[PDB]
C-alpha cells in the first residue's frame, strides 16, 4: 500500500 | 491524477490545496476538502510530518496567479485518534484541520456536501477523482486542477484476491483500477466527489494506490470512507 501524497 | 482530464475552473470549488513551507516558498503535497469555512478535510498520512502547512482555497493553477486564491494558516491539526502511520492498511487516514481564519464563499469557494452517515455506494457508482497530483506514476504534479472519472469498485470486489485483498476494509472505498486513469502522489487527502440523487457530495478522502504504481489495473485507487467518520468530524468540530 502506497499513500498519495506530496 | 493519471489519465486525467482539466477540470473547469467553477467546477470542484471545495477541493483546496495542502502546502507545507519549503524555503522561502510553499509546496503542494496534499489535497483536502473545505467542509466549514474555518476547517478542511484531508488524510491524516498528509500531515504526519512535523511541517508548516497552509490551505490555499480557490486555487485552479499552481504556478500561476488565477485571481481568485484566498491563503490561510493551519491553526490546528486533529487527526484520527486511531491513525498510524506504520499501517495505512488499518484505516482512519483521515484528520481536520482549523484554519487560523474563516474564508469567504464564492463562485471558486465552496464547502463540500458530505454524505449521510453509513452510506455506502453501489458498486460502479460515478465518481470523479480531483488532485494536484503526479499525472504518471513517477511522474510529476500537475500545473492545474485534473479531474478522472473512477467509479466505484464495492467493497466484495476490491477486497477479493485479485483486487487489494485483505488490504481494503469496509471504512474505505475503492474507485477505478482500470490501468489508465487513478489518483497518484499528491492527490491524497482530496476528494472523491460521487453523484447521488442529482448532487455530488465527497465520499473519499484520497488515501492510498499500490507500491508497483498509481494507475494499475485491478488496483482501484483507495479512500478513507467519509460516511463513516460523520460522529467523529462533527464531535471534533463541536469541541474544536
Ligand atoms: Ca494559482
Amino acid at each position: 500500500v502506497e499513500p498519495i501524497k506530496a | 491524477v493519471v489519465g486525467g482530464t482539466e477540470a473547469q475552473r467553477n467546477s470542484w470549488p471545495s477541493q483546496i490545496s495542502l502546502q507545507y513551507r519549503s524555503g522561502s516558498s510553499w509546496a503542494h503535497t496534499c489535497g483536502g476538502t473545505l467542509i466549514r469555512q474555518n476547517w478542511v478535510m484531508t488524510a491524516a498520512h498528509c500531515v504526519d510530518r512535523e511541517l508548516t502547512f497552509r490551505v490555499v482555497v480557490g486555487e485552479h493553477n499552481l504556478n500561476q496567479n488565477n485571481g481568485t486564491e484566498q491563503y490561510v494558516g493551519v491553526q490546528k491539526i486533529v487527526v484520527h485518534p486511531y491513525w498510524n502511520t506504520d499501517d495505512v492498511a488499518a484505516g482512519y487516514d483521515i484528520a481536520l484541520l482549523r484554519l487560523a481564519q474563516s474564508v469567504t464563499l464564492n463562485s471558486y469557494v465552496q464547502l463540500g456536501v458530505l454524505p449521510r452517515a453509513g452510506t455506502i455506494l453501489a458498486n460502479n457508482s460515478p465518481c470523479y477523482i480531483t488532485g494536484w497530483g503526479l499525472t504518471r506514476t513517477n511522474g510529476q504534479l500537475a500545473q492545474t486542477l485534473q479531474q478522472a472519472y473512477l467509479p466505484t469498485v464495492d467493497y466484495a470486489i476490491c477486497s477479493s484476491s485479485s483486487y487489494w485483498g485483505s488490504t481494503v476494509k469496509n471504512s474505505m472505498v475503492c474507485a477505478g483500477g482500470d490501468g489508465v486513469r487513478s489518483g497518484c502522489q499528491g492527490d491524497s487527502g482530496g476528494p472523491l466527489h460521487c453523484l447521488v440523487n442529482g448532487q455530488y457530495a465527497v465520499h473519499g478522502v484520497t488515501s492510498f494506490v499500490s507500491r508497483l504504481g498509481c494507475n494499475v489495473t485491478r488496483k482501484p485507487t483507495v479512500f478513507t470512507r467519509v460516511s463513516a467518520y460523520i460522529s467523529w468530524i462533527n464531535n471534533v468540530i463541536a469541541s474544536n
